[PDB]
RNA sequence: GUGGAAAUGCGGCCAGGUGACCAAUCAAUCCUCCCACGGUGAGCUUUCUUUUCACCAUAAUCCACUUGGGCCUUUCGAGUUGUUCGGAACGGGGGCUCAAGAUUGAAAAAUGCAGUUGUGAGUUCUAUUAAAGCAAAAACCUGGGG
RNA sequence: UUACCGAAUCUUUGAACGCAAACGGCGCAUGGGAGAAAUCCCCGUGCAUGCCAUAUUUCUCAGUGUCG
RNA sequence: ACUGCAGACCGUACUCAUCACCGCAUCAGGUCCCCAAGCAUACAAUGCUCUGGUACAUAGAGAAAGGUACACUCAGGGAAGUCGGCAAAAUAGAUGCGUAAGUUCGCAAGAAGCAUUGGCUCUGAGGGCAACAACUCAGAACUGCUUACGGCGGGGAAUCCAACUGUAUAAU
RNA sequence: UGGUUGGCGUAGCAAAGAUCUAACGGAACGUUGGAUACUGGAGCGGGGAAGGAUUUCGUGCCAACGGCACUCGUACACGAGUUGUUCGGAUACUGAGCACAACGUUACACCGUUUUUAGGAAAAGGGGCAACAGAGAACCUGGGAUUAUAUUCCAAAAAGAAAUUGCAUG
RNA sequence: ACUCGGGUGGAGGCCUGUAGCGAUGCUGACGUGCAAAUCGCUCGCAUGAUUUGGGUAUCGGAGCGAAAGACUCAUCGAACCACCU
């Protein structure tokens, strides 16, 4: 995710858990040269990323 | 890596990793912090603790 | 012309003293009401080299008057001031090397070092290696001795005031030749930008007074008016006569 | 080298994103002006030193 | 090895002049020198910056002088308070 | 070698990015702006340079306030209840 | 085999010094070498001396020890040479001895 | 709190220590390199070549446990390549302890690699000038005392 | 959609002011939030200095200043 | 001891240089740090080589005069050249001998000056640990020279000046 | 000030030794194989600081630029790319130093001291800053993990193994 | 009386010489250059008053200078910018 630029990843973790129902076992983010924010973040086991990202309309 | 010696202590000890070796059987118990150890001679008392 | 050199170092930006690592003012203990009615016994801890210094510093660790602490302090050291030495400073300290009593107690005749010239000023005469002053003289009725300055120069200070006694260490440091250009190079290191000192004949004549021409030679006389402004008060300064002696 | 505080990087990363072709359809409006970017800038000629 | 007459002055070669080097070459040795402890008994002194003596035997440090443990003026001052005892 | 040998000898920046002004004229070694005077209070203005308090005067930017006070004051502040 | 720094600090000063170590893959890598420092020791004024019961742990690790890993179970035995408290001991008592008999 | 005759082992303030400070050298490991052996692969192969080349790896972390120094104890020599040292305790026997190090093993062969050790050398890291004496401090530690 | 203007919105800063600052850093206090086996994490508000006023239910004090 | 949860911020690409920085440039200039093999060798000199990298510096044909060169050679003579031995040549490593004046007794000194040096087949010497390891020195025959890499001081006698090392007009 | 000109297709593009071959590509220099050299570990090597700031990578492109040429490029266009409890930095050291406060001086603070004639504790000497080479500093390897990042990514047999901080838990 | 051998040791603003820092000579190349100071060989120092990064302090009637009026961003017998003009 490009994720606000601000945020950090524990907010980040919450905002997963909000927005898609899903538990983030780490997000380890980076800022792009660009200046956006890019979250890397790998879900639970227990939550598949692949289930989730085609639920998400991807 | 810490390696538990005796069998009585490993008898008290999540998911475990039994090692075959040529002349040898460990017993690679993994916990929250820890990768215990057990080795294991001789075969006859290796599936002995395996089986349980 | 241009600022002279002699003026710049009144800036004191580049020609400031060094002292990073300098131990810090070397003084005699604050007189306290123990130094005025009795004595403080500090062992000495340890004699260090202060660099850029001459003389040692000895660490003089009195116990702390007024407090459960103890009050490690700093002073050029007497020679003969080894450590786990015990010091006693105070008027009715006894009379021995490195003991600091009050100078009209002082013996006349006697040589005292780190003498203080205002009373509590904490020891500002003869502080330099090897340099001392003889008591001359007390005057009881007055209560002001006299003492004779590490240079010929005789002084009267209150018999209140504080002197170490004996020379102080490290003398005759300058007994042995320098040599190299390279040997002033590190004395001065831990001093001061004073060094090398370029001649003024050498020089411009917008850079000193004696500065510039063709043969490089001062053009009017080198001995200085006591009232010749900044500038220009180089050379022989109010000298009362040139000459070898 | 990796130092740069944020900040140098936000604003590297302005003129990162500013260093763009006009879009195609811009020029395309009425009355436009507009052709080449006048501001394009190069690494290796202008310097946006940070 | 040894040099005829100047010692520890030969690390210098042929140059800072010979009478200087000569002046140099007692302050040098005093300096390096070890000297005599009252304290040990023991030759042991030896100097570790100018006017600072450290005892290779008991730990300790006196003072002294520059290029020798013991001033010629310090000579007096000792006795004199020795007197006045 | 005072030409293009000791071009190569210049390696540092003098001045880094003004907070206030954006100006690359922060003397990063004495922490202030050769531009605005950062951080003085009062910013740096001179009137022998009016070329410069032409370009960075009032007006120079959004006035991004000033734009709403001026409409304000032209409307005699006329409010809703 | 040539290697490179691995840590982002890169110059060989008493702090960085690093050690070659060939890998289980084979790689030769640079490792940061601990800064080891010496241990407790006696105060300088008492000539400066290692401390016999006790570990140069550098500070980082000094929290984590046994207590009496840096000390011995002695008076002043994180402190002093065991014959520097011998001293006191008898310093203590022996002039206490003395100012006892100074009343007589 | 506790063992040990001891060196020492185990379980607020105040003062001290670590921080913390040297070129080299010496020594150990490290590493690299070489050699010997042995394997494995490759290459040379008109001739010759039991041959030439490559590879044969061992992470932090942890657990059990030779060199240099300090010390305990007990009953002129000692010492270094080297400018030392000794009743203020040398040497010898036993012990303590620090610092490196070795080996035992856990990691860890489920990895690496590809279709073995050992041996030599170098490197590595851990006085002199001095009228030069060769940072600080937080952190942290230990104590004394409570 | 245009024009205008009342309601708001007005990010980081900046006099810039909680402390800093080549740090998108760090506080203390207050309330909220998410959350979670509390710790962490986000958020809002306050928190610069100087000075004037006031303590309106008259704050707490300091002076070998004056007295009592 | 354990376990449970949690472990936030920013950096992170690439460059670091005869094309990525500064020098108006992909400029022969400049720009800190680290790792750094083999052989010869005293060697981080120099030459060359595995690894890692290169083959990018516009190319072609041919080989007037005059040039540039981090290219040589030159009979006889040997500084006559020139302002001036400028430039070039020359010396050269190691070993063993030998080494003057003058001197501050340190030096001068690598003074100067002769001399030997390859290859090869041998010899001798020099150690470790118990009850196998170097590789230098030395010597000897035999034999060879076209004196045959690289690298490597020319020397001496005097006078002036400054004692010395140093600094210093970046760009005469 | 703009444009243009002769000189002039000239002067040159001569420093660092170098390319050759076949095959393919292409509309016609690249790519691969072979050959040949070079660098020669103080390297036209592999990583960093400063500096640069997208140059990185892939695809395409080659109009312009790459002083010849390009099919190639650090150029152009498009799309990608930089992952950390432990690396570095800050959180959290002090240093040469600096300077807010106060105070003082100045017609004036944009000066000076750096503690303040000074009641600086909010639950003896005010506050802060100042080192990405000093002090400090809990993590290692393997990977079949990328076009491009990795001591950062890997997934339950975490490839794995640790250490570490906070709270809490038996 | 303290001298003569021999070893040891590793001193020195010691020597030869790398790197690095310079920069003598060829008055060489170049000299509308690679370069608004460079290239080549030669040469000098190269354990020291050495060289070097970062940081920091000191400047314009001023700073800084082992002193050449040298240097103070290609600018110095008074920088540069703007202004008076
Ligand atoms: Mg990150
Ligand atoms: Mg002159
Ligand atoms: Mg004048
Ligand atoms: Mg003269
Ligand atoms: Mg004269
Ligand atoms: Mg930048
Ligand atoms: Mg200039
Ligand atoms: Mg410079
Ligand atoms: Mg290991
Ligand atoms: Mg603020
Ligand atoms: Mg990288
Ligand atoms: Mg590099
Ligand atoms: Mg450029
Ligand atoms: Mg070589
Ligand atoms: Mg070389
Ligand atoms: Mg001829
Ligand atoms: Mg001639
Ligand atoms: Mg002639
Ligand atoms: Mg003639
Ligand atoms: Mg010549
Ligand atoms: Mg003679
Ligand atoms: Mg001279
Ligand atoms: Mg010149
Ligand atoms: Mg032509
Ligand atoms: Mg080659
Ligand atoms: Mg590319
Ligand atoms: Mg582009
Ligand atoms: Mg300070
Ligand atoms: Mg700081
Ligand atoms: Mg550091
Ligand atoms: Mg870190
Ligand atoms: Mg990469
Ligand atoms: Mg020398
Ligand atoms: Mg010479
Ligand atoms: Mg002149
Ligand atoms: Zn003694
Ligand atoms: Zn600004």
């Amino acid at each position: 995710f490009i994720v606000d630029s601000n945020a950090n990843k524990t907010e980040i973790k919450k905002a997963m858990r909000k927005l898609y129902q899903v538990k983030a076992v780490k997000v380890n983010t980076l800022i792009r040269p660009d200046g956006l924010k890019k979250a890397y973040i790998r879900l639970s086991a227990s939550y598949d990323a692949l289930e989730t990202a085609n639920k998400m309309g991807l | 890596p810490r390696e538990i010696k005796n069998l009585k202590e490993f008898l008290a000890i999540r998911c475990v990793k039994v090692k075959h070796n040529p002349a040898q059987t460990k017993f690679k118990v993994r916990c929250s912090r820890y990768l215990y150890t057990l080795v294991v001679a001789d075969k006859k008392k290796a599936d002995k603790i395996e089986r349980s | 012309g241009k600022t002279v050199l002699t003026c710049r170092k009144g800036n004191g930006s580049i020609y400031q003293v060094h002292g990073h690592k300098r131990l810090g003012p070397a003084k005699l203990r604050i007189l306290d009401y123990a130094e005025r009615h009795g004595f403080m016994r500090g062992v000495v801890k340890t004699i260090e080299h202060e660099p850029g210094r001459g003389a040692p510093l000895a660490r003089v660790e009195f116990r702390h008057p007024y407090k459960y602490r103890r009050v490690k302090e700093l002073m050029v050291a007497p020679e003969g001031m080894f450590t786990g030495q015990s010091v006693l400073c105070g008027v009715k300290a006894p009379l021995a090397i490195g003991n600091v009593l009050p100078l009209g107690q002082i013996t006349e005749g006697c040589i005292v070092c780190n003498v203080e010239a205002k009373v509590g000023d904490r020891g500002t005469i003869a502080r330099a290696s090897g340099d001392y002053c003889i008591i001359i003289s007390h005057n009881h009725e007055t209560g002001r001795t006299r003492l004779k300055l590490p240079s010929g120069q005789k002084k009267t200070v209150p018999s209140n005031c504080r002197a170490m006694i004996g020379i102080i260490a490290g003398g005759g440091r300058i007994e042995k030749p320098v040599l190299k250009a390279g040997n002033s190079f590190y004395r001065f290191r831990g001093k001061r930008n004073c060094w090398p000192k370029v001649r003024g004949v050498a020089r411009n004549p917008v850079e000193h007074p004696h500065g510039g021409g063709n043969h490089q030679h001062i053009g009017h006389p080198s001995t200085v008016s006591r009232h010749a402004p900044p500038g220009q008060k180089v050379g022989l300064i109010a000298a009362r006569r040139t000459g070898r002696i | 080298g990796r130092f740069k505080p944020l900040a140098i990087k936000k604003k590297y990363a302005k003129k990162l994103k500013q260093n763009r072709p006009v879009p195609y359809w811009i020029r395309l409006r009425t009355g436009n002006r507009i052709k080449w970017n006048e501001k394009r800038r190069h690494w290796r000629r202008t310097k946006l030193h940070y | 090895k040894r040099t005829v007459k100047m010692g520890v002055m030969g690390r210098y070669g042929a140059r800072y002049g010979a009478n200087p080097r000569k002046r140099a070459k007692k302050l040098e040795v005093s300096q390096h020198a070890r000297h005599f402890c009252s304290f040990c008994g023991k030759f042991a002194f030896r100097r570790k910056a100018v006017g600072i003596w450290r005892c290779d035997g008991c730990s300790k440090t006196m003072a002294g002088g520059a290029y020798t443990l013991s001033t010629p003026n310090n000579s007096t001052v000792r006795s004199t308070v020795r007197r006045l005892r | 070698t005072k030409g293009t040998t000791s071009m190569g000898q210049r390696h540092g920046r003098t001045h880094i990015l003004c907070r206030r002004c954006g100006r690359n004229a922060y003397h990063v070694q004495w922490e202030r702006c050769a531009a605005c005077a950062y951080p003085r209070a009062s910013r740096r203005r001179y009137n022998w340079s009016v070329k410069a308090i032409k370009r960075r005067r009032t007006g120079t930017g959004r006035m991004r306030y000033l734009k709403e006070v001026n409409r304000r004051i032209k409307n005699h502040f006329k409010t809703s209840l | 085999p040539r290697v490179q720094y691995r840590r982002r600090m890169h110059y060989a000063t008493r702090g960085n010094r690093m050690k070659l170590v060939r890998t289980p893959g084979n790689r030769l890598v640079m490792q940061k070498r601990v800064k080891r420092s010496q241990g407790p020791h006696t105060p300088w004024v008492l000539g400066h001396k290692r401390l016999a019961g006790t570990k140069a742990l550098r500070h980082t690790e000094a929290r984590l020890a046994s207590r009496h890993e840096k000390s011995t179970s002695r008076p002043y035995g994180g402190v002093l040479s065991h014959e520097q408290v011998r001293d006191r001991i008898v310093r203590a008592f022996l002039i206490e001895e003395q100012r006892i008999v100074k009343r007589a």
